[PDB]
C-alpha cells in the first residue's frame, strides 16, 4: 500500500509545456459550454445541462454551485472534479476565512483560495490536474461584482463577460459584440440567454438551462428576522419557471 | 520474456513464477555444499567450508540458535546471519516469557513466514540464503530445510549447495539405515561426513576445510571444526 | 511498483545540466517580457500583459507586478499560479523578519530566502521546479535601491537594468545599448517603455497590454514610495514618452 | 437512580424512574433512562449522564455495523461492545449498565456493567444509588419465569420502595416490556406506586 | 444568566437575559445570549461566554457545510449531536450550557447541552444562575398546547423571574420564536425594563480643565 | 501570582459626536517597584486603534502579532481593515489560545472609514466581545474606570468635551490605583485626524 | 498498446487483471484440495507429494485451523496460504475480543475477501498466489467456502482447486446428484479420501500422503479436528478399493 | 509517455483510458440490472446467473442491505462489489453516530461517488470496476435511484438500467413513460411494482425467467428487503396470468 507516488506526475517538456495541463485544458474543451457576464448591478452565470439519459433527472444535480451566499460558481470540463472542488471551496471560505473575522470571503480572495488548490494539484505529489476551469461571481462590499475564471493550470483572471468550453470561441465574439459597461442586470441574462441559444443543440428550456444570478439581497431567502445588518443572500438560481417567461421575450 | 518479469518481486510471470525470488534460490546452488540427517536420538550437521585464496580462511558454515538448536548455511553468509540471529531471538522470547524451548517445527514456521514477507512487497528482496536446521525438543530430534522461497520441510536427511545432488542420493539410499543410529553420535556424523564427501569433485576433506554440528537427547548442540573433526577425515 | 512512472525531476544530464530547470526556462521564455531599470533616485519595473481580450477586466487585473513589502516589489515571468505559491511565503517571510527584529527586511535576505526555497525542489523532493522568474525591485537603508533576478534554478543576481521572459536577447542588448549610470527615474521609464516597444510580438504598444510600477524616494517627504500604475497612469506616460 | 431489568416466561422487562439530579436540585424530573441499542436489546443508565449517553450512543453505532455485516448480534454481543468500553476506560467513567435484550432462542437475558467495567449475567439485576435500599425486598420476591403481570408488579413495587427512601430517585416509574410479540412502553405516575 | 425553552403548539420559542458578569462587575449590560446555528435553528447559551459562542459559531460552521453537502435543511438533532460530541471530547473544560432549539423538515424541537455532554429533552427548560427562579415559574404556569403567544408570555415572565431575583442576571429579555412553517423571528431587547433614570446632574467638564503635558497630530495614511 | 496584576496598567475607550477616544496610563511595573513611565499600551494598524492593558510580555506580543496580521489583510484584501473586523480577529486570536491565554484585556476603537460611524469594543482574555456604544474599561484600575465612566460619560460629547471627560475618568481612576499611574497619554479620533496628548498627573 | 501485465493493479483494455490471472497459474499448478459440506459440518482433504522418502511421514502438515471452529487449506504458493491464515487468525482474534461470540464463518469468509481483494488494489502489493477452501460450524449450520486470488469467494457444497481440480469436480458434483438428502460427517471423510485419490491421477508420477481434517456437529462438537488412527485407515481403504 | 494507459493521468485527447477500461470490467459478469419507481417504493431487478452445481445458490448476490432503508445493487466482479458495500455501510452508520439521523440515498451516492472521483485524481489508488445503484424511500425525497460509475459521476433517475443489454432495458423503460406521461409506476403495492419491473426485463432482454433467474430489491417506508425463491415464483406466476 502507501502512495508510492510521492513525485510530481506533471513535469516539464523539452518544449517547455506542461503535458497534463494542457491535455486538462484540452477536457476543459470538450465539456459543455457555460459563460458569464457582468453588468452594473449583478453579474450572471448559466450553461445548459447536458442530460445523459432521458431516464436520468437532471434537477437532481447542480452545474450552478453557491459558494457563499454572495458566490456562485459553473464550470466546463470533468462533472466529477467540479464536485469536490465546489465542497472544497465552500469549506476553505469558511476554515480560512469566516472563522477568523466572522464574514464570508471576497470574490478574488475565495477565487484566489480555488486557484491555489487546483496550482497544487499541478506539482505536489502522485496527482493529476482538475479537468475544469470555472467561472465564479460574486460581489462584496468593498470590491462590487465581479467574475473570474480559473484554469487547471491554477490561473485565473477577471472578465466583464466570457465564455468555456465547446462552443466558448463564437460566444465569446458573440458577448464581446453586444457587451458595453452600461448593461443592466436583465439585459445580460437576456443576453446570456441568446449566447447559450447558438451552443445549444437540442431542446433549449427551463428544463435545459441552468442559470443563476448575484443581484440584490434576498431578505426574503434568509430564513430569519431581527437582525437589521442581515439582508439576505444576492446570490439566486434561477427556476425552470423564471427562464422560460424570459426564453419568451427571447 | 522474463526480462519483463524479473525486475522485482511484486511480479508474477505469465506463467505464475515469480523470478526475483527464482534467483534468489539460485544463489544456494552456487554455494558450499552441507549436509543434515537424524536419527531418533541425534541430528546431524557436516559443511564443507570453502575459502578464497590460501592465505585467507574457511568461511563458517553453521550458526548455533541455542542449546538445542542450530543450523548451518548455503548462500548469502550476510542473510544467514540476519535469519539466525533473528532464529536466536525467538528462541529467547519463548524462554523468557513461557519458560519454554521454541521447537524446531516451530522454529520453522516462524522461518517461513518471515522469509514470505519479502516477497510481497514492493521494495523487499528475497533472503539468498538456504539453511538446514537441526535441534532437539519434546519431540525428539529434528531436521528442517529452509528455501527463500519461504518452504520449510521436514526431513530425515538432506544436502544444499553446489553439487549436493550426489548427498543427498546417497542419504535417500542409506535411508534405513541412517535413521536407526541411535545412542551413538560418532556413527550418525560417519554416515554424515560420507554423505557429503559424495558431492565432492575438486579436492578432499582436509581438517581446516571440514564442519560439524551435532545436537540430541543429551547433548546440546556443539560445533567442531579443525583437530575437532580430525577423528572423522 | 512505481518506479515505472517517476520522470526522476531532480538529476544531472551527463553535461553536467539540470533538465527540468533548463525546460522550465524554456517554458519562462514564452512568458510576457518583463524589465527592471535601476536609476539613481529610484527603480522602474514594467511587464507585457500576456494575451488580452475587449472583455478582460484590466482596472481589476494584475499577472506580473505583485507587491511583496511597502518597500519590495516584483515583476514575473512564468506560471502565474506558481508564482503565487512562492510570492505568498514571501509575503510571509518579510513580516516574520519585522516581528523578530523589528526592522523591515533587508531585500537581499527576503531574495534569497526565495531563491533557496527554489533551490530546494531541485535538489529533493521528485517535485518539478517551479516555472517562474522574478526581477525584484526593492529598497532598504543599507544599500538603498536594488535590483534583483532569480530563476527556477535558485540562483539570484543582481543588475542596473534587466528583462525575462520572451525576446530577453533583443531586450538586453537595447538596454546595454542606452543605459547609463547616471540616469533618472523618468529617463528609466522611458528606457523601459521603448524597450518593450520593439520586443513586443504585437502590433502595437497599447497601455491595455502592460503593467508599470515604481519605487520612488519623492523628494518633498523623505520616505521611498512604491507606486504600481493603474490602466489611466500608463495610458497618460505612454502618450507622454512619444508611443501615444 | 434506581434501574433494574428482570426476565420472566415471555423475556424481559426494564425498569427506571427519572430523576436526574445536580446536587439536591432535580435536573430533569421527567428523564428517559432506558435506552435502544437495538430492536430487542435495550439498557438501563446510571451513573453520569454525559458518560452513559456517550457510551450508549457509541454501543448503538456499533451494533448498527454489525449488523449490516453481519446480522442481527445477540444480547450477549451487546453486554460485550458496552463491557468493553467500560473497562477499557475504566478510569475516566463513572457509568453503571444493566443490558437486556430479547433473543427468540434464548428469550430473556439480562447482563450487569458494574463500575469496575466487569460483565454479570444473571435473572434479574438492580442499580443506581435506590438499589441498595430494595436488596432485600427484591432477592425476597423474585422468581423466575413470572409472568408479564406478575413482573410488571415485582419491577413496580421495588422501584416504589427505592423512590421512597432513595432522593436521588423519583419522578414517574418507567418500562420497556421487550418479548416475540414486541417492545412495548409502559409508565406509571407517583399517584399510583406511591401509594402500594 | 438566566436562559428558557418554551414549546408551544406550533413550534418553539427561546429566551434570555442580558448581563454579563465577572465577579460581581457587570460586563456587558446588554450582551447577546441568544445564538444562531442556522437559520431556524437557535441556541442559549450560559457558562462561559466566549465559549458558547465559540462553540456555537463552530456547531454552525459545519452545519451550514453540512447541510450545503446535502441539500437538506438542517436539522436540530443534527446540531445536538455535534454540540454534545464535542463537549464530552473536551471532558467538560468548556463550560458551555446550552438550550438549542427550532424547526426543520421533521418537526419542532428543544433539547439542552450540559457542558460535560450530557442532553435533555422536553417542553420547557432552563440553565443558568437564574435556572432555579425561572423554572419556579414554568413549573407554575406551563401547559400542554400553549398558543405562540402564551409561549412568549411564559418564557418572557421566566425570565424576568431571573432578572429581579438573581443578581447574576439582569437588564433585557431577548426572545427568538421558531414556528413550524414561518421564518425564526429573533426579538433582541423584547422588553426593557431596566432603562437608567436621568442622571441628577451633567458632568461636562469646562474646557481647559485637564492639564496637558504635550500635544501632536497622528499619521494614519499610508 | 495572579499574571494581569504583575505589570499594572488601564486603558478605556469612549464615543462621543463622529469621534471616539480612547486614552492609557503609561506604568510598567514590578510589584510594587516601578520600573518604566513611558510604556503606552495604545497601538494602531490604519485608522484602527487597540489599547492592550495585563501582562506587558503579553501586550507586546499581541501588539506584534496583529501588526503582521493588518500587514499581510492589507496586502491581500488590498484596502486597511476596519474595526469590526478586527474586533473579529482579536477575538479569534485569543480563543485560539482558549487554554493557556494571554493575559490581556485588549480594546479596540476607531471609525468605520466607509460609514463614518464610531466604534469601540472590549474583550476577556479568552476573546469574548463586548461592544459598548458608550465607552469600554480594562486594566488593574477597571472597578474604578467603571464609577468614573457611568457617573461622568454623557452622549454625543464633542471631541474637546470628550478629552476632558476621558482625561478625567482616566486620571482619577488611575490615582485609586497603586499599579496604575506615572503618567498618562490620550486619543482623539475623528475621520479625519487624530490627537495625542499627555496628561499631567501624580507621579506616586 | 501493451504492458498491461507488468504492474498489479492496472486494467487492461478489456477489463482485466492480468497479474491476478497470473497469480491463478500458480494456483492451478499446486496440489490438489478439497472441502465436502455435509449435513452437520465440513470435511478437508488434501493431496500430499512425497517429493523423495528423505520426507517424514505425518509431518509437513498442510491444514490449518483458524480459533477453534474454522479449518483451512489451500493450494498453490504455501507461504502465500499462511500469510492468509496468520491474518484470519488475528481477523478471528480481534471479532471475537470485542463481539464475544467466536468468528461466524460468513463473516470470516468476508474478512479474508477483503484482505484478498486489496492485494488487487496497488502495483506496491503482489496478488496472493492460492485458492483457499475453508469453512466450519456456526451458530447456525456449517458452511463451505473458496477464496480465489482475485479475491472473489461464494459458498459451496462441494469445492476443489489445484492440479486434479477437475478429476474432483466431476467426483463433487456426482455426489451431489447421488445425495439430494444429504452426506454424513463419516460418508464425507471417505467420499473425501476416493476423490484425492482419483485427483491424484493428474500427478500420477509422485507418490502422495493423504490429509484429512472435519468439523462436525455430531462428530467433533462443533470443532475443528484432524482425522487420525483408525477412521483415517478406513477411509484411506475404501478409497485404495474403489480406485481399483 | 505511454503509461497514461497504465495509471489515472491524462492522456492527450484530455482522457483517462484506467477509467475507461474500468467501466469494460463492470460488465464482466453477464448481468443486467434495473430499478423502477413505484408510488412510495422502489424496486430493483437483476439477474442471477449460478452456473456451478457446487455452489450454494444462497450464498451469491449483488445486491447489499445498507442500512435500514437502503439497499445497492452491484454491476461487477464481486470482489469490488463487496469492498464498495462495506465502504458504503460504514459510511451509513458513521453518518447516523455523527449526525442523527440516516443517511439520505442520494448522499451516500454522492460520498461513494466522490470517493471514486479520488481514485481517478490519485495515483497509486485504482478505480473500481464497478457500477452502484442505491435505492429508497427517502423520508425527504421519496422513491429514489441514484447510480454511481468508475468515473465518480452519479445522478438520480425514474427508472435506470446497467449491464450489457443495458441500451434495450433502457430504451424500453423510456417508451413506457413517454407513454404513461408520468415519472414512475403508478402502483399502490410493492408486488404489483415489482411484477411490472420484471415483465419489462422480460420484453426488452426478451427471455422468460425461472425463480433462480433472478433477484429482487424493495426500499419501502422505513425498510429495505429482498425477495425469497418463493415470493419471486408467487410474483412471476402473477404476471404468468395475465399473458
Ligand atoms: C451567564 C451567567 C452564568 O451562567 N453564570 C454566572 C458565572 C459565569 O461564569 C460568568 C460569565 N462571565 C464571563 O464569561 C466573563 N469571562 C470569563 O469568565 C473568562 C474566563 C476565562 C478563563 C481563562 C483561564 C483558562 C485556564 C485554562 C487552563 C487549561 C465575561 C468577561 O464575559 C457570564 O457572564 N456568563 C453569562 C453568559
Amino acid at each position: 500500500m502507501t502512495d508510492r507516488y510521492s513525485f510530481s506526475l506533471t513535469t516539464f517538456s523539452p518544449s517547455g509545456k506542461l503535458g497534463q495541463i494542457d491535455y486538462a485544458l484540452t477536457a476543459v474543451k470538450q465539456g459543455v459550454t457555460s459563460l458569464g457576464i457582468k453588468a452594473t448591478n449583478g453579474v450572471v452565470i448559466a450553461t445548459e445541462k447536458k442530460s445523459s439519459s432521458p431516464l436520468a433527472m437532471s434537477e437532481t444535480l447542480s452545474k450552478v454551485s453557491l459558494l457563499t451566499p454572495d458566490i456562485g460558481a459553473v464550470y466546463s470540463g470533468m462533472g466529477p472534479d467540479y464536485r469536490v472542488l465546489v465542497d472544497k471551496s465552500r469549506k476553505v471560505a469558511h476554515t480560512s476565512y469566516k472563522r477568523i473575522y466572522g464574514e464570508y470571503p471576497p470574490t478574488k480572495l475565495l477565487v484566489s483560495e480555488v486557484a491555489k488548490i487546483m496550482q497544487e494539484a499541478t506539482q505536489s505529489g502522485g496527482v493529476r490536474p482538475f479537468g475544469v476551469s470555472l467561472l465564479i461571481a460574486g460581489h462584496d462590499e468593498f470590491n462590487g461584482f465581479s467574475l473570474y475564471q480559473v484554469d487547471p493550470s491554477g490561473s485565473y483572471f477577471p472578465w466583464k463577460a466570457t465564455a468555456i468550453g465547446k462552443g466558448s470561441v463564437a460566444a465569446k465574439t458573440f458577448l464581446e459584440k453586444r457587451w458595453n459597461d452600461e448593461l443592466e442586470l436583465e439585459d445580460a441574462i437576456h443576453i446570456a440567454l441568446l449566447t447559450l441559444k447558438e451552443s445549444v443543440e437540442g431542446e433549449f428550456n427551463g428544463d435545459t438551462i441552468e442559470l443563476a444570478i448575484i443581484g440584490d439581497e434576498n431578505p426574503d431567502l434568509l430564513g430569519y428576522t431581527g437582525i437589521p445588518t442581515d439582508k439576505g443572500p444576492r446570490f439566486r438560481k434561477l427556476t425552470s419557471q423564471e427562464i422560460n417567461d424570459r426564453l419568451e421575450a427571447l | 520474456f522474463r526480462n519483463n518479469y524479473d525486475g522485482d518481486t511484486v511480479t508474477f510471470s505469465p506463467t505464475g513464477r515469480l523470478f526475483q525470488v527464482e534467483y534468489a534460490l539460485e544463489a544456494i546452488k552456487q554455494g558450499s555444499v552441507t549436509v543434515g540427517l537424524r536419527s531418533n536420538t541425534h541430528a546431524v550437521l557436516v559443511a564443507l567450508k570453502r575459502n578464497a585464496d590460501e592465505l585467507s580462511s574457511y568461511q563458517k558454515k553453521i550458526i548455533k540458535c541455542d542449546e538445542h538448536m542450530g543450523l548451518s548455511l548455503a548462500g548469502l553468509a550476510p542473510d544467514a546471519r540476519v535469519l539466525s540471529n533473528y532464529l536466536r531471538q525467538q528462541c529467547n522470547y519463548s524462554s523468557l516469557v513461557f519458560n519454554r524451548k521454541l521447537a524446531v517445527e516451530r522454529a520453522g514456521h516462524l522461518l517461513c513466514d518471515k522469509a514470505q514477507k519479502n516477497t510481497q512487497s514492493y521494495g523487499g528482496r528475497p533472503y539468498g540464503v538456504g539453511l538446514l536446521i537441526i535441534g532437539y525438543d519434546k519431540s525428539g530430534a529434528h531436521l528442517l530445510e529452509f528455501q527463500p522461497s519461504g518452504n520449510v520441510t521436514e526431513l530425515y536427511g538432506t544436502a544444499i549447495g553446489a553439487r549436493s545432488q550426489g548427498a543427498k542420493t546417497y542419504l535417500e539410499r542409506t535411508l534405513d539405515t541412517f535413521i536407526k543410529i541411535d545412542g551413538n553420535p560418532d556413527e550418525l556424523i560417519k554416515a554424515g561426513v560420507e554423505a557429503i564427501s559424495q558431492s565432492l569433485r575438486d579436492e578432499s576433506l582436509t581438517v581446516d576445510n571440514l564442519s560439524i554440528a551435532i545436537v540430541g537427547k543429551d547433548t546440546p548442540f556443539t560445533i567442531y571444526d579443525g583437530e575437532a573433526v580430525a577423528k572423522y577425515i | 511498483g512505481s518506479r515505472r512512472y517517476d520522470s526522476r525531476t531532480t538529476i544531472f544530464s551527463p553535461e553536467g545540466r539540470l533538465y527540468q530547470v533548463e525546460y522550465a526556462l524554456e517554458s519562462i521564455s514564452h512568458a510576457g517580457t518583463a524589465i527592471g531599470i535601476m536609476a539613481s533616485d529610484g527603480i522602474v519595473l514594467a511587464a507585457e500583459r500576456k494575451v488580452t481580450s475587449t472583455l478582460l477586466e484590466q482596472d481589476t487585473s494584475t499577472e506580473k507586478l505583485y507587491k511583496l513589502n511597502d518597500k519590495i516589489a516584483v515583476a514575473v515571468a512564468g506560471l502565474t499560479a506558481d508564482a503565487e505559491i512562492l510570492i505568498n511565503t514571501a509575503r510571509i517571510h518579510a513580516q516574520n523578519y519585522l516581528k523578530t527584529y523589528n526592522e523591515d527586511i533587508p531585500v537581499e535576505i527576503l531574495v534569497r530566502r526565495l531563491s533557496d526555497i527554489k533551490q530546494g525542489y531541485t535538489q529533493h523532493g521528485g517535485l518539478r521546479p517551479f516555472g517562474v522568474s522574478f526581477i525584484y525591485a526593492g529598497y532598504d537603508d543599507r544599500y538603498g535601491y536594488q535590483l534583483y533576478t532569480s530563476n527556477p534554478s535558485g540562483n539570484y543576481t543582481g543588475w542596473k537594468a534587466i528583462s525575462v521572459g520572451a525576446n530577453t536577447s533583443a531586450a538586453q542588448t537595447l538596454l546595454q545599448m542606452d543605459y547609463k549610470d547616471d540616469m533618472k527615474v523618468d529617463d528609466a521609464i522611458e528606457l523601459a517603455l521603448k524597450t518593450l516597444s520593439k520586443t513586443t510580438d504585437s502590433s502595437a504598444l497599447t497601455y491595455d497590454r502592460l503593467e508599470f510600477a515604481t519605487i520612488r524616494k519623492g523628494a518633498n517627504d523623505g520616505e521611498v514610495y512604491q507606486k504600481i500604475f493603474k490602466p489611466q497612469e500608463i495610458k497618460d506616460i505612454l502618450v507622454k514618452t512619444g508611443i501615444t | 437512580t434506581s434501574i433494574m431489568a428482570v426476565t420472566f416466561k415471555d423475556g424481559v422487562i426494564l425498569g427506571a424512574d427519572s430523576r436526574t439530579t445536580t446536587g439536591a436540585y432535580i435536573a430533569n424530573r421527567v428523564t428517559d433512562k432506558l435506552t435502544r441499542v437495538h430492536d430487542k436489546i435495550w439498557c438501563c443508565r446510571s451513573g453520569s449522564a454525559a458518560d452513559t449517553q456517550a457510551i450508549a450512543d457509541i454501543v448503538q453505532y456499533h451494533l448498527e455495523l454489525y449488523t449490516s455485516q453481519y446480522g442481527t448480534p445477540s444480547t450477549e454481543t451487546a453486554a460485550s461492545v458496552f463491557k468493553e468500553l467500560c473497562y477499557e476506560n475504566k478510569d475516566n467513567l463513572t457509568a453503571g449498565i444493566i443490558v437486556a435484550g430479547y433473543d427468540d432462542k434464548n428469550k430473556g437475558e439480562v447482563y450487569t456493567i458494574p463500575l469496575g467495567g466487569s460483565v454479570h449475567k444473571l435473572p434479574y439485576a438492580i442499580a443506581g444509588s435506590g438499589s441498595t435500599f430494595i436488596y432485600g425486598y427484591c432477592d425476597k420476591n423474585f422468581r423466575e419465569n413470572m409472568s408479564k403481570e406478575e413482573t410488571v408488579d415485582f419491577i413496580k413495587h421495588s422501584l416504589s420502595q427505592a423512590i421512597k427512601w432513595d432522593g436521588s430517585s423519583g419522578g414517574v416509574i418507567r418500562m420497556v416490556v421487550l418479548t416475540a410479540a414486541g417492545v412495548e412502553r409502559l409508565i406509571f405516575y407517583p399517584d399510583e406506586y406511591e401509594q402500594l | 444568566t438566566t436562559i428558557v425553552g418554551v414549546k408551544f403548539n406550533n413550534g418553539v420559542v427561546i429566551a434570555a437575559d442580558t448581563r454579563s458578569t465577572q465577579g460581581p462587575i457587570v460586563a456587558d449590560k446588554n450582551c447577546a445570549k441568544l445564538h444562531r446555528i442556522s437559520p431556524k435553528i437557535w441556541c442559549a447559551g450560559a457558562g462561559t461566554a466566549a465559549d458558547t459562542e465559540a462553540v456555537t459559531q463552530l456547531i454552525g460552521s459545519n452545519i451550514e457545510l453540512h447541510s450545503l453537502y446535502t441539500s437538506r435543511e438542517p436539522r436540530v438533532v443534527s446540531a445536538l449531536q455535534m454540540l454534545k460530541q464535542h463537549l464530552f471530547k473536551y471532558q467538560g473544560h468548556i463550560g458551555a450550557y446550552l438550550i438549542v432549539a427550532g424547526v426543520d423538515p421533521t418537526g419542532s424541537h428543544l433539547f439542552s447541552i450540559h457542558a460535560h455532554g450530557s442532553t435533555d429533552v422536553g417542553y420547557y427548560l432552563s440553565l443558568g444562575s437564574g435556572s432555579l427562579a425561572a423554572m419556579a415559574v414554568l413549573e407554575s404556569h406551563w401547559k400542554q398546547d400553549l398558543t405562540k403567544e402564551e409561549a412568549i408570555k411564559l418564557a418572557s415572565d421566566a425570565i424576568q423571574a431571573g432578572i429581579w431575583n438573581d443578581l447574576g442576571s439582569g437588564s433585557n429579555v431577548d426572545v427568538c420564536v421558531m414556528e413550524i412553517g414561518k421564518d425564526a423571528e429573533y426579538l433582541r431587547n423584547y422588553l426593557t425594563p431596566n432603562v437608567r433614570e436621568e442622571k441628577q446632574k451633567s458632568y461636562k467638564f469646562p474646557r481647559g480643565t485637564t492639564a496637558v503635558l504635550k500635544e501632536s497630530i497622528v499619521n494614519i495614511c499610508d | 501570582s495572579d499574571p494581569s496584576s504583575i505589570n499594572g496598567g488601564i486603558v478605556v475607550a469612549m464615543t462621543g459626536k463622529d469621534c471616539v477616544a480612547i486614552a492609557c496610563d503609561l506604568r510598567l511595573g514590578s510589584q510594587s517597584l516601578g520600573v518604566s513611565n513611558k510604556f503606552e499600551k495604545i497601538f494602531h494598524y490604519g485608522h484602527v486603534f487597540l489599547g492592550i492593558t495585563g501582562l506587558a510580555t503579553d501586550v507586546t506580543t499581541l501588539n506584534e502579532m496583529f501588526r503582521y496580521k493588518t500587514n499581510l489583510y492589507k496586502l491581500k484584501e488590498e484596502r486597511a481593515i476596519e474595526p469590526e473586523t478586527f474586533t473579529q480577529l482579536v477575538s479569534s486570536s485569543l480563543y485560539e489560545r482558549r487554554f493557556g491565554p494571554y493575559f490581556v484585556g485588549p480594546v479596540v476603537a476607531g471609525i468605520n472609514s466607509k460609514s463614518g460611524k464610531p466604534f469601540i469594543a472590549g474583550f476577556d482574555l479568552i476573546g469574548c466581545i463586548d461592544e459598548a456604544k458608550d465607552f469600554i474599561v480594562s486594566g488593574t484600575a477597571s472597578d474604578q474606570l467603571f464609577g468614573m465612566c457611568e457617573s461622568l460619560y454623557e452622549p454625543n460629547l464633542e471631541p474637546e468635551d470628550l478629552f476632558e471627560t476621558i482625561s478625567q475618568a482616566l486620571l482619577n481612576a488611575a490615582d485609586r490605583d497603586a499599579l496604575s499611574g506615572w503618567g498618562a497619554v490620550v486619543y482623539i479620533i475623528k475621520k479625519d485626524e487624530v490627537v495625542k496628548r499627555y496628561l499631567k498627573m501624580r507621579q506616586d | 498498446g501493451t504492458g498491461y501485465d507488468l504492474s498489479n493493479s492496472v486494467f487492461s483494455p478489456d477489463g482485466r487483471n492480468f497479474q491476478v490471472e497470473y497469480a491463478v497459474k500458480a494456483v492451478e499448478n499446486g496440489t490438489t484440495s478439497i472441502g465436502i459440506k455435509c449435513n452437520d459440518g465440513v470435511v478437508f482433504a488434501v493431496e500430499k507429494l512425497i517429493t523423495s522418502k528423505l520426507l517424514v511421514p505425518q509431518k509437513n502438515v498442510k491444514i490449518q485451523v483458524v480459533d477453534r471452529h474454522i479449518g483451512c487449506v489451500y493450494s498453490g504458493l504455501i507461504p502465500d496460504g499462511r500469510h492468509l491464515v496468520n491474518r484470519g487468525r488475528e481477523e478471528a482474534a480481534s471479532f471475537k475480543k470485542l463481539y464475544k461470540t467466536p468468528i461466524p464463518i460468513p463473516a470470516f469468509a468476508d474478512r479474508l475477501g477483503q484482505y484478498v481483494q486489496a492485494h488487487t488494489l496497488y502495483n506496491s502489493v503482489r496478488p496472493f498466489g492460492v485458492s483457499t477452501i475453508f469453512g466450519g460450524v456456526d451458530k447456525n449450520g456449517a458452511h463451505l467456502y473458496m477464496l480465489e486470488p482475485s479475491g472473489s469467494y461464494w459458498g459451496y457444497k462441494g469445492a476443489a482447486t489445484g492440479k486434479g481440480r477437475q478429476s474432483a469436480k466431476a467426483e463433487l458434483e456426482k455426489l451431489v446428484d447421488h445425495h439430494p438428502e444429504g452426506l454424513s460427517a463419516r460418508e464425507a471423510v471417505k467420499q473425501a479420501a476416493k476423490i484425492i485419490y482419483l485427483a491424484h491421477e493428474d500427478n500420477k508420477e509422485k507418490d502422495f500422503e493423504l490429509e484429512i481434517s472435519w468439523c462436525s456437529l455430531s462428530e467433533t462438537n462443533g470443532l475443528h479436528k484432524f482425522v487420525k488412527g483408525d477412521l483415517l485407515q478406513e477411509a484411506i481403504d475404501f478409497a485404495q478399493k474403489e480406485i481399483n | 509517455a505511454g503509461y497514461d494507459r497504465h495509471i489515472t493521468i491524462f492522456s492527450p485527447e484530455g482522457r483517462l483510458y484506467q477509467v475507461e477500461y474500468a467501466f469494460k470490467a463492470t460488465n464482466q459478469t453477464n448481468i443486467n440490472s434495473l430499478a423502477v419507481r413505484g408510488k412510495d417504493c422502489t424496486v430493483v431487478i437483476s439477474q442471477k446467473k449460478v452456473p456451478d452445481k457446487l455452489l450454494d445458490p444462497t450464498t451469491v448476490s449483488y445486491i447489499f442491505c445498507i442500512s435500514r432503508t437502503i439497499g445497492m445493487v452491484v454491476n461487477g466482479p464481486i470482489p469490488d462489489a463487496r469492498n464498495a458495500a462495506l465502504r458504503a455501510k460504514a459510511e451509513a452508520a458513521e453518518f447516523r453516530y455523527k449526525y442523527g439521523y440516516d443517511m439520505p440515498c442520494d448522499v451516500l451516492a454522492k460520498r461513494m461517488a466522490n470517493l471514486s472521483q479520488i481514485y481517478t485524481q490519485r495515483a497509486y489508488m485504482r478505480p473500481l470496476g464497478v457500477i452502484l445503484t442505491f435505492v429508497s424511500v427517502d423520508e425527504e425525497l421519496g422513491p429514489s435511484i441514484y447510480k454511481t460509475d468508475p468515473a465518480g459521476y452519479y445522478v438520480g433517475y425514474k427508472a435506470t438500467a446497467t449491464g450489457p443489454k443495458q441500451q434495450e432495458i433502457t430504451t424500453n423503460l423510456e417508451n413506457h413513460f413517454k407513454k404513461s406521461k408520468i415519472d414512475h409506476i403508478n402502483e399502490e403495492s410493492w408486488e404489483k411494482v415489482v411484477e411490472f419491473a420484471i415483465t419489462h426485463m422480460i420484453d426488452a432482454l426478451g427471455t422468460e425467467f425461472s425463480k433462480n433467474d433472478l433477484e429482487v430489491g424493495v426500499a419501502t417506508k422505513d425498510k429495505f428487503f429482498t425477495l425469497s425463491a418463493e415470493n419471486i415464483e408467487e410474483r412471476l406466476v402473477a404476471i404468468a396470468e395475465q399473458d
